[PDB]
RNA sequence: GAAAAGUGUUUAAAGGGGUCCCCGUCUCAAAAGGGAAACAGGUUGAUAUUCCUGUGCCAAUAGUAUUAUGAGUU
RNA sequence: UUAUAACAAACCUUGGAAUCAAUUUACUUGGAGAAGAGGUUCGUUGAACUCAAUUCAAAAA
RNA sequence: UUGAAAAAAGGAGGGAACGGCUUUGUGCUUUGCUACUCUUAAUACUUGUAUG
RNA sequence: AAUAGAUCCGUAACUUCGGGAAAAGGAUUGGCUCUGAGGACAUUAAUGUUAACUCAGAACUGAAACGGACAAGGGGAAUCCGACUGUUUAAUUAAAACAUAGCAUUGUGAAAAGCCACAACUGGUAUUAACACAAUGUGAUUUCUGCCCAGUGCUUUG
RNA sequence: UUAUCCAUUUAUAGGGAUGAAUU
């Protein structure tokens, strides 16, 4: 499992065709923080935002054809 | 205390088979194997520790990227620095005194 | 135990009746003196980083 | 006779006159132009001596192999430890240099 | 206080053993335990690995000679004879 | 006298260029902030001639006998300095200039020397030693 | 009766060498062309122990004549041999300790060791720690040569045959007292199953000939004739005088 | 050696590596030596580092042809 | 290669040491280059450290 | 008493060999043009069914 | 049975000067309430935050008791044997036996040697080489080891 | 000396004057 902080480098993987998943969990922060993780073939990448509204347009962008789990 | 057991096959406290008592997420406390430590490669003059060579057993050294097993200078992962500089020494110095001794010889 | 922890801190319950162990059992010799050496060689460290004594000095002391 | 001669000389160096002991002094000596004369010990390790040997050569110094050993060049000089070798940049009153 | 009158290097061994044997044994032990002079690097940092194998600290040159002394008086001797050849 | 005067050939001791003999070009041995070591900067090559026998033919020759080059700022104490001098038969200036040494076009001016060496390796003139010595591959 | 210890001792089971450890055979180099004409030199790249032995070795490296490649030789160390120090070997070479020459060629007083007997044995006379021989002398005739090993005897050798300058390191070992049991048990330990020695007086008769009796003697003369069988000889074999040696 | 067996390079025409030369007895012998790589949680009446969920790791992966990925050379 | 941090070593540059110095619980080490100053690496370790991200504001190419 | 070996792996030394396509003559030589040599990953297709 | 743990004191003969030695032989020991000694850091010599556990001393206290159970040498004066640590008759003998270092003797200079094995070849010692290997005896140290070569053995000349 | 025997090595140049070393 990888961690990623270039949302650039995010997007480049999200638009690779062997990412089929992303997960994207809500967590109560001791605010709603947000871990999107990218199930790629080879590894989860995931990123933490703590900006819900910027988390929220990032899942926006992501291609329609992903295959969308919401965890919690 | 929480109480553990070997769990590879091995049940015997060999050097290969030692151990780290490690906490689990469930709370039970288990038992990881170490992979050995491995020796520093050493230099092919003093038998010292040659720098810049991640010092890895032979299956993971095989793995490993090609900048962690060598050096860039000549002799490279080989040889040490101040071997490398005496061998350069001797190489030239004692060519030079060939060159002396014929002189004087003719 | 927490009771007679306290009571050992104020000195109570050690003394000579209640002692089992030699001297260096109870304390270790050698682990005092290390212990002694590293105050005293690390004072004299900072005293003569600080300049407070020379560098001649120091090390005879 | 003559071991004898060469220790009263360094002596004399040292008490009047510009030296400098150990192998990267030396050399960085020779490197300048300032070396007049290097003196090495029996003991000094091949390669070592024949680079000093060398350097000598390209700066046209002398090069005198002092007779003993690595402690014996120190304790010919007024130092305790050993020397291997020493280059003498200012002769004073002293010969050694003819 | 210096310790021991008469033994020194053989109070390891204590009452047991003949006193004859435990004084033979000293001047091996202290030739043996000495640090002798390098005769490359100069320091007195020889000192014994294996049997006839002196370890020079220093330098890491690994001289042979005697089990308990660096040089035998024979081996000197043959020395010697060479060089005057 | 001042040993490492420019042109004088040298043999690296240390780095990448290990063993590498090369001509200085300009010496400074002023300690700065920057560089706090009296340094030499000089003109290589890493990969010299390779063999070549009468029998092989012209443009093989050629090919084979390219020298790879190279120019580094290094402090004195890591060179072996040579009594072969080689201010004749390079127009020494030319080959490093100090200004470049910073300039982005440092490949290109690495090439250029590559070839002028091969150049040199090509016409030797009679024959300097210097130059004999320069051609060899230092064996160690 | 029983058979004898010393008799269980030829079958080699328990009693072969322990020879684990040990780090190869100590042997001259093989005698070619260089070694016959001239001269080769190695350099000793490092001293080392064997374990069952007293004298150290030194592991000698030689550039093959005939192929490109360095080989190893496992020398007996001379004292006074080091690391990095040149060996030189062969007819022409140098008299320095550590050489390696046909003893035609070292003049009389010379000291020497690793010696062989017959040219091309590869040496096999004087390697023990502390010992050497001497060269006495070669005849006029030359050819041979004349040599007094360690333990007296003087032997004629031929003079082509190779020796090594210099007396064997461990010199004077045998000069410390073993002192206590487990140091000779260590001893042992790393040669063969030599060590405890009953007596056979302290044997019965089934296991010894000096075995029994209701008093602890031999009982009979423990001399015993040369052409004695295997269980016989035991006692002082083949003896030309007993007692306190006074010659 | 009548064989059965006894010895294992003692006087061999004893399979591998490169593009003819160069190496070279075979085989078995370690479930504590050497050694490619795994962890957690969950689950059964009875198995689990072996199933389940999740997360990895290791070793392969023939040729030919496209694609992309970056290097290097002009 | 977990990223980094810290630490025992090993090495590099500089520096040039007797009024010897650094230094360990222990002794070890030094003109074959010590201390000091700045670095490199391996090894422990496996999120230490502001470690990473982000908040906005100021200075370079 | 100086405290296994080998499989396996790695590093170094060394400098063997060296672009591709098209045309001509008996794998080699000559003539003309500039995307080449690597590299992982995916994909396709024949070859026994090419992942444990 | 007594002795025993610890702390403090004291510690002889004799000795191979290492030991003997925990010699012998004394004292103290609980609980409570205090006192003193012993660090780290970080402010700026004084003032802070703060940590073990150990030592030493003094009051009071009790049916004079306290290493309160547990655990834990009996010691000395000699003599005999074996120097010692070690090993041994599995299931009656643990020793004074064996071993041991030390000592001394003996053989052997080599693949035609010594010692031993094998039916035979061949092997072991030996990846060895006289400071080695083999074979005996005695059994640390100290101090010595006298006389006898006729008897028997071994051995040297031919 | 040719039988026989022993040794030595990869069966590696016919006899005399503390670098590298291969196509
Ligand atoms: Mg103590
Ligand atoms: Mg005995
Ligand atoms: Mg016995
Ligand atoms: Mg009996
Ligand atoms: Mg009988
Ligand atoms: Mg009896
Ligand atoms: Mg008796
Ligand atoms: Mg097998
Ligand atoms: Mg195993
Ligand atoms: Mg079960
Ligand atoms: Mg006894
Ligand atoms: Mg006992
Ligand atoms: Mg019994
Ligand atoms: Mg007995
Ligand atoms: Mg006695
Ligand atoms: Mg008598
Ligand atoms: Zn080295």
């Amino acid at each position: 499992p990888k961690q990623i902080t270039d949302i650039r480098k995010f997007l480049k993987i999200s638009r690779k065709p062997d990412t089929t998943a992303v997960i994207i969990m809500k967590k109560k922060s001791k605010t709603v923080i947000t871990k999107l993780k990218l199930r790629t073939k080879k590894y989860l990448y995931t990123m933490v935002f703590a900006d819900r509204k910027k988390a929220e347009r990032i899942e926006n962008s992501l291609l329609p054809s992903l295959k969308r789990i919401y965890y919690p | 205390a929480q109480r553990v057991h070997y769990r590879r096959h091995n049940h015997y406290n060999t050097k290969s088979n030692k151990v780290r008592p490690v906490r689990t997420p469930g709370g039970k406390l288990t038992i990881h194997v170490v992979k050995k430590k491995a020796g520093k490669p050493k230099c092919a003059d003093c038998k010292t520790a040659i720098q810049g060579v991640k010092a890895l057993r032979p299956a993971d050294n095989y793995r490993a990227r090609r900048k962690n097993r060598t050096v860039a200078r000549a002799y490279g992962g080989s040889i040490c620095a101040r071997c490398i500089r005496e061998r350069i020494m001797r190489a030239f110095l004692f060519e030079e005194q060939k060159c002396v001794r014929q002189v004087l010889k003719e | 135990v927490r009771l007679y922890k306290l009571a050992k801190r104020k000195g109570r319950h050690m003394g000579i009746g209640k002692r089992k162990g030699t001297k260096n059992a109870r304390t270790n010799q050698k682990t005092l003196w290390i212990k002694r050496q590293r105050v005293l060689r690390r004072l004299l460290k900072r005293l003569r980083d600080s300049k407070k004594v020379d560098r001649h000095l120091y090390h005879s002391f | 006779s003559a071991g004898d001669n060469i220790n009263a000389k360094l002596q004399l160096v040292m008490k009047s006159g510009k030296y400098q002991f150990g192998r990267k002094s030396c050399l960085k000596a020779l490197r300048t132009g300032k070396g007049k004369l290097v003196i090495v010990s029996s003991n000094c390790p091949s390669i070592q001596r024949s680079v000093i040997e060398y350097y000598a050569m390209l700066s046209k110094c002398g090069v005198h192999d002092y007779h003993g050993d690595n402690n014996d060049l120190g304790t010919a000089c007024g130092k305790l430890f050993r020397i291997s070798c020493l280059v003498i940049t200012d002769v004073g009153d002293s010969d050694i240099i003819k | 206080s210096r310790r021991t009158k008469k033994v020194g290097l053989t109070g390891k061994y204590g009452t047991r053993y003949g006193s004859s044997l435990r004084k033979q044994i000293k001047k091996i032990e202290l030739m043996q335990h000495a640090k002798y002079l390098c005769t490359f690097c100069g320091k007195t940092a020889t000192k014994r690995t294996c049997v006839g194998i002196w370890k020079c600290k220093k330098c890491k040159r690994k001289v042979c000679g005697g089990a308990w002394s660096l040089t035998t008086p024979a081996a000197v001797a043959a020395k010697s004879t060479i060089i005057r050849l | 006298g001042k040993l490492l005067k420019p042109g004088k050939v040298i043999i690296i001791l240390n780095g990448r260029r290990a063993g590498k003999k090369a001509v200085i070009v300009n010496t400074y041995e002023g300690q700065t902030r920057e560089r706090p070591y009296s340094y030499c900067l000089v003109a290589g090559i890493e990969k010299h001639p390779l063999k070549v026998n009468k029998s092989m033919t012209k443009k093989k020759i050629v090919k084979r006998s390219k020298v790879k080059a190279f120019i580094k700022c290094i402090n004195v104490n890591h060179i072996l300095p040579t009594r072969y001098q080689v201010a004749n038969d390079f127009d020494i200036k030319s080959l490093a200039s100090d200004d470049v040494l910073k300039s982005k076009n440092k490949k290109k001016e690495v090439k250029k020397l590559g070839k002028i060496f091969r150049d040199k390796f090509l016409e030797p003139v009679e024959v300097s030693k210097d130059i004999s010595f320069l051609h060899k591959k230092l064996y160690f | 009766g029983r058979v004898i210890r010393g008799q269980r001792k030829g079958r080699g089971s328990i009693f072969k060498s322990h020879n684990h450890h040990r780090k190869g055979a100590a042997k001259l180099r093989h005698l070619d062309y260089c070694e016959k004409k001239g001269y080769i030199k190695g350099l000793v790249k490092d001293i080392i122990h064997d374990p069952g032995r007293g004298a150290p070795l030194a592991k000698v490296i030689f550039k093959r004549t005939e192929k490109y490649g360095k080989k190893e030789e496992l020398i007996i160390a001379s004292e006074g041999m080091f690391t990095g120090q040149y060996i030189s070997c062969g007819t022409k070479a140098p008299l320095s300790v550590g050489n390696i020459l046909p003893i035609g060629k070292m003049p009389e007083g010379t000291l020497i060791c690793n010696l062989e007997h017959r040219t091309g044995n590869r040496g096999t006379l004087v390697k023990a720690s502390g010992c050497y021989a001497t060269v006495v002398g070669q005849s006029e005739d030359g050819k041979k040569t004349k040599v007094r090993l360690p333990s007296g005897a003087k032997k004629t050798i031929d003079a082509k045959a190779r020796a090594m300058v210099g007396v064997v390191g461990a010199g004077g070992r045998i000069d410390k007292p073993i002192l206590k049991a487990g140091v000779a048990h260590h001893k042992y330990r790393v040669k063969r199953n030599c060590w405890p020695k009953v007596r056979g007086v302290a044997m019965n008769p089934v296991e010894h000939p000096h075995g029994g009796g209701n008093h602890q003697h031999i009982g009979h003369p423990s001399t015993v004739s040369r052409s004695a069988p295997a269980g016989q000889k035991v006692g002082l074999i083949a003896a030309r005088r007993t007692g306190l040696l006074r010659g």
